[PDB]
């Protein structure tokens, strides 16, 4: 993990090492977010290993009647689950599990 | 699958620009401008 | 009256229209209310929009408001052959009256 | 289903007075507030008198205010607007709307103002 | 190069206990260019002797969390006023880490901000400080966590005349994470009683107690006459009872339609107060008592009610909509109302020659068999306070809401170290407190009152951001929803 | 003690509301809401008062009274207090004083929130079937032990306690007012906008010493003698119970408590002095509580709220936050023959019948 | 000992309340102007502001100048005084309950039956003071609001004091 | 149960604070129960 | 706004068993109407 820091001192953009800063990263298992890994959106790890991509951002879609809203509408905060929090020395790490699915059939 | 893989979400934890020296209950609308970079 | 809104206002099918009253002092949207109201003639009125934009139950998504200073305007979609009817806005006053503006018919054509 | 019903609409000469009576079906009529507007000839809606949920507070339009009363029985649901000394100004079709709270009950004492909810036909006040 | 903690924001629901985590990120500036200065009103022209204050400015900051929604989504606060009777703060966890030190350059006419330096905390648990916090104060840690926060100074007031000192004030000198165990309080009442103090009677039944019903046989001269009837069904207000309804201090009577108002200034002049050393104090709130007799909804004590404000509203004299009136109706049936009297009482011995003469009684102490429902907490209301320590003191709880307490949770200093230089600080802070819950027994039949989102259609959803990223409250919501029997 | 008693069929078997409008709602003051249950129950809480079915037909022109062995009668106590509690009102019904009485047990009935005479969305609706109760057919029977919490004991035997006047009425007619002064004249505590009497009000003496006959007008508990009228009986067919005991340390219930100076002397103002018509709690003041009489009752429930001072009840007794639980009985209904074809509507005709017992 | 702060003055100078009072009833000039204005209480203002606690319960006594010129000229030590009546008995209150004996700055001044007790006049009410004020009435369009003085306060819930049979509150002699 | 970390507040089935003769879900002055609506078992949220 | 007609049990949906037309009630689970429509409800689709 690396974290950059940029200053525009005079006309000319700085970039700098910040050391003290932090990210943020989580999981969420509970499945408890809105799901949008399903929806094939650009964004995904390049498919040369030599790329280097830009992250997307995350944000969802809930009910709506035209651009109004309803009372059934939901607005989850990300910053209400428990997340690790990350310097340029820590590493995050977790397994995952799939779940037993059939084969998919290529003949 | 009704249990894919988890999505795994990640920021940059803000760092404020420097607050003024009176207290103002207005949240901090300056940051630092900040990206960070790493592997996967 | 205290009320200043468009003698009539006509549109094509299809065509979005925006009806538009405005109001004096403070008073007008006292509180959140501004309110427009649908009356067909012969038949019972209908609040269109309660608040500055939110719709009740009833009504259709084509309709919609906004308040922008001292002005609220009423804004059809999707124009329609039903949609031709009086058009009245009312704002809540400091003295717990409601004021209805003149009201402006939708011909459309 | 919830209906309001206008009755008691018809032709008295000026100085005359006409007793207006709105019969409320469907919902509770004695949770809501209720008040009558009046649309002149060829003229839009124009608001005359409320009554609160209590019956505490009874506003007036200025310009029908003391020629008319407002009140509702309640032990039948029903409102009634006392018409007195009627004027040339007072032909109209009245019309019974109640006041439409999603929450009756407050959570702070001043409630931003959601308009009328449901209406009646309205019934035609003729004077000669 | 290593963080020094975590980010813990979640509910845990258990049983009888709630745990409430939460996470914010703060920002602590110099304050006073690290000097403690003497303030009084004379730095802001001392108009009047009722505003006089005396004290000293502190470069020290504090974290005050010390109000509801700091701890409590708007969903957690209606999973739990909702399904509960009461509930109370057992433990308490605070944790202070991922200290960032930065120090700010002007060079040339441009500002560069660079990495640095030490950060000062202490906690004061022997409360050998003053207590800045229970006052219902700004800067509290802000409801939205994605929000980031600036610490307030902490400052203090001491005995003053005038704006001079006097030989007997004091002048202190100030000169991470720790675990916290609440002392035993008792369990906030959430509910409103289904039943009123005067109707407690059996409606059937009568009593075998007999009340004087007639004085005179009839219109004329010497009727005088002594009847007694039998208290019951027919005529329930003069029935024994037992119990009498709580004490009162009366208010003045606003109305929100401004044409029922008295047309004069009566704000300062009308307002209930009491007068400390000559220092006349506005009443605010005073005592519990209901705003307004049933059916009146437009009626509110002028200084009684919890009055918050909108997103966005202004400082000074903003309008009366962009204000939240609480309403506390929910105490009317054990307690009398804010604007009314609380009773009467004989001014005179009758006989022949004189009437039977009666007058208000406006304001009632406490007297044997009273009973009374305390003030209703708030989803932005403070939780705790400090029972000031004097050689007396009755019912302790205090009177803007929340569990009254002779050992709070302890203040939390913070600043940053002179080295002057331009510096400021961030990081990290956590709160986590143990909730402890009553559980609703009741056998009622049919359904309750509940807390309900709206279903008409809307731009904005309630409790949530706009499209300007602001986050904005639309109402209070105060905990008496379920209902409980006298 | 025992008693023997009769438990009649109450509303047809039958939950009514009732309220102010079936007798017409005159007053706002006496307005009230709330329901009417078949069950009735057994009130011992006066101090003097320290199975068998039976079923009625009409046949020809007279009634036979037969006994029913299968019928049950149904009892439960409320052992958490999530009923409303009628005991604490001192309604009559109790146990009769002299044991060679049979009594009767009233009915239970329970009132609740109301504006007028409509009911407000917070009131509530209690359905006794809802609880759990033992059934008793002719050779079951029940029983339930209880344990008192603790309560101080009562006195029979720094300055004075507080005072709420009551005015004075005098027993001669000649000495009183000529005019109708008994409610408008009358100590009054408001609550919701309804003034309720105060009675019988803080615990005082009712008269100084050597005034004899003069009374508060609502100071003390009255009870009729024996045989007197429901309305409108003269003084010497009731007893007028008097305080005077306590006359040494609480202030006399028709006198102010005392005076406070009104205003500041000084060479162009004359010291000035104002009545207490009432006085609360202050620190130092000690008092003495309201004596308990053979006619008397024992307990009350101290109602569940945040806060309350000196709990013990103003009538008299052991206040107590759970005092004995009540104890609610009910005859079993019987339904009559049902049509021979399904109709969905419940049974509205059932077996006159009552029961019959000892405590 | 004695204590360093005042009931009232509790705040933190330096930071407002979340708390709102009512500023102003009227715009200003005359008839037709009323308008309902809410305000922030804070350090500008600190007598408005919200308060958990309030003083001491007061029963007033006659305020005596021990300038012999001052004191009316009429025999009021007995009349003037203070008293609570038991058994028909009038009796003077002495010393009285626990009260400041007299405002910041007045020396002379010393309550008549009341006794200097100046240690505790930051939570307790002054002696010779009333308790506050309450509003008599409901104003309207009509009338204005009314405001009459408490001469005496018993006990209400949340106060605090310092100090100088079937029950008995605070049984701290007097 | 809901362990829904939904922030702002769910729709809840509540009883609307009335006036009126009749207790909802209750008897009536002729001992008469009466259920006024239907009731449905949605009003928690969750993701699709 | 209903057609002028008698067309509650020739317009309804059914469904035809052994050659007896049975009404389809309550059918297949579907929502009632679109939003703002509310006022309609599905001839034979809704428990009533």
């Amino acid at each position: 993990i690396q974290v950059k820091e940029v200053t525009d001192n005079n006309g000319v953009k700085t970039i700098a090492n910040n050391l003290t800063s932090t990210v943020q990263v989580f999981t969420d298992s509970d499945y408890q977010l809105p799901y949008v890994l399903g929806s094939a959106h650009e964004g995904c790890l390049p498919p040369f290993p030599a790329d280097v991509f830009m992250i997307p951002q995350y944000g969802y879609l809930t009910l709506n009647d035209g651009s109004q809203a309803v009372g059934r509408s939901s607005f989850y905060c990300l910053e209400y689950f428990p997340s690790q929090m990350l310097r340029t020395g820590n590493n995050f790490q977790f397994s995952y599990e799939f779940e037993n699915v059939p084969f998919h059939s290529s003949y | 699958m009704k249990h894919p893989p988890p999505q795994i979400l990640i920021k940059n934890t803000p760092v404020p620009a420097d607050p003024p020296t009176a207290f103002n209950k207005d949240k901090l609308n300056s940051f630092i401008t900040q990206y960070s970079t790493g592997q996967v | 009256s205290a009320l200043t809104q468009p003698a009539s206002v006509s549109g094509s099918p299809g065509q979005s229209i925006t009806i538009s009253c405005t109001g004096t002092s403070s008073d007008f949207g006292i509180y959140n209310s501004v309110s427009w109201y649908q009356h067909h003639p012969g038949k019972a009125p209908k609040l269109m929009i309660f608040g500055v934009s939110n719709r009740p139950s009833g009504v259709s998504n084509r309709f919609s408001g906004s308040k922008s200073g001292n002005t609220a305007s009423l804004s059809i979609s999707g124009l329609q052959a039903e949609d031709e009817a009086d058009y009245y806005c009312s704002s809540f006053t400091a003295r717990s009256t409601v004021v209805f503006g003149g009201g402006t018919k939708l011909t459309v054509l | 289903e919830v209906q309001l019903v206008e009755s008691g609409g018809g032709l008295v000469k000026p100085g005359g007075s006409l007793r207006l009576s709105c019969a409320a079906s469907g919902f509770m009529f004695s949770s809501y507030s209720m008040n009558w507007v009046r649309q002149a000839p060829g003229k839009g809606l124009e608001w005359v008198s409320s009554i609160s949920r209590s019956d505490s507070y009874i506003d007036y339009a200025d310009s029908v205010k003391g020629r008319f009363t407002i009140s509702r029985d309640t032990a039948m649901n029903v409102l009634y607007l006392q018409m007195d000394s009627l004027r040339a100004e007072d032909t109209g079709v009245y019309y019974c709307a109640r006041t439409h709270v999603f929450n009756m009950f407050r959570e702070v004492i001043n409630d931003d103002y959601y308009g009328m909810d449901v209406w009646g036909q309205g019934t035609t006040v003729t004077v000669s | 190069g290593s963080s020094s903690g975590n980010w813990h924001c979640d509910s845990q629901w258990l049983g009888d206990r709630v745990i409430t985590t939460s996470t914010r990120t703060w920002a602590l500036p110099t304050y006073n260019n690290h000097l403690y200065k003497q303030i009084s009103n004379s730095t802001s022209g001392g108009s009047s002797n009722d505003n006089a204050y005396f004290g000293y400015s502190t470069p020290w900051g504090y974290f005050d969390f010390n109000r509801f929604h700091c701890h409590f989504s708007p969903r957690d606060w209606q999973r739990l006023i909702n399904n509960n009777w009461g509930f109370r703060p057992k433990r308490l966890n605070f944790k202070l880490f991922n200290i960032q030190v930065k120090e700010v350059t002007d060079n040339n006419g441009v500002k560069t901000i660079a990495n640095n330096s030490t950060v000062q905390v202490f906690t004061d648990s022997d409360y050998q400080l003053p207590y800045v916090l229970g006052s219902a104060h700004e800067g509290c840690l802000p409801p939205f966590p994605a929000d980031v926060f600036m610490i307030p100074q902490y400052g203090y007031l001491t005995l003053n005349d005038g704006s001079q000192a006097v030989g007997r004030s004091s002048f202190y000198c100030l000169e991470f994470q720790f675990s916290y165990e609440f002392e035993n309080v008792p369990f906030h009442s959430s509910y409103a009683h289904s039943q009123s103090l005067d109707r407690l009677m059996n409606p059937l039944i009568d009593q075998y107690l007999y009340y004087l019903s007639k004085t005179i046989n009839g219109s004329g001269q010497n009727q005088q006459t002594l009847k007694f009837s039998v208290a019951g069904p027919s005529n329930m207000a003069v029935q024994g009872r037992n119990y009498i309804p709580g004490p009162s201090y009366r208010q003045q009577r606003v109305s929100t339609t401004v044409t029922q108002n008295n047309n004069s200034e009566f704000a300062w002049p009308g307002a209930s107060s009491w007068a400390l050393n000559g220092r006349n104090s506005l009443m605010n709130p005073g005592p519990a008592m209901a705003s307004h007799k049933e059916g009146e909804d437009r009626f509110f004590p002028l200084s009684g009610s919890l009055i918050f404000g909108k997103q966005g509203t202004g400082r000074d004299n903003v309008d009366a909509d962009k204000v939240m009136i609480t309403n506390e109706e929910e105490i009317k049936t054990t307690n009398p109302v804010a604007t009314e009297s609380y009773g009467q009482v004989a001014t005179n011995h009758q006989s022949a020659q004189a009437q039977a003469q009666t007058g208000w009684v406006q304001n009632q102490g406490i007297l044997p068999g009273m009973v009374w429902q305390d003030r209703d907490v708030y989803l932005q209301g403070p939780i705790w306070a400090k029972i000031p320590h004097t050689d007396g003191n009755f019912h302790p709880s205090p009177l803007m809401g929340g569990f009254g307490m002779k050992h709070p949770p302890p203040q939390i200093l913070i600043k940053n170290t002179p080295v002057f230089i331009t510096q400021y600080s961030t990081g990290q802070v956590s709160v986590e407190i143990e909730w402890e819950l009553q559980k609703e027994n009741s056998k009622r039949w049919n359904p309750e009152i509940q807390y309900t989102s709206n279903y008409y259609k809307s731009n904005n959803v309630e409790f949530a951001v706009n499209t300007e990223g602001v986050y904005s409250e639309p109402r209070p919501i105060g905990t008496r929803y379920l209902t409980r029997n006298l």
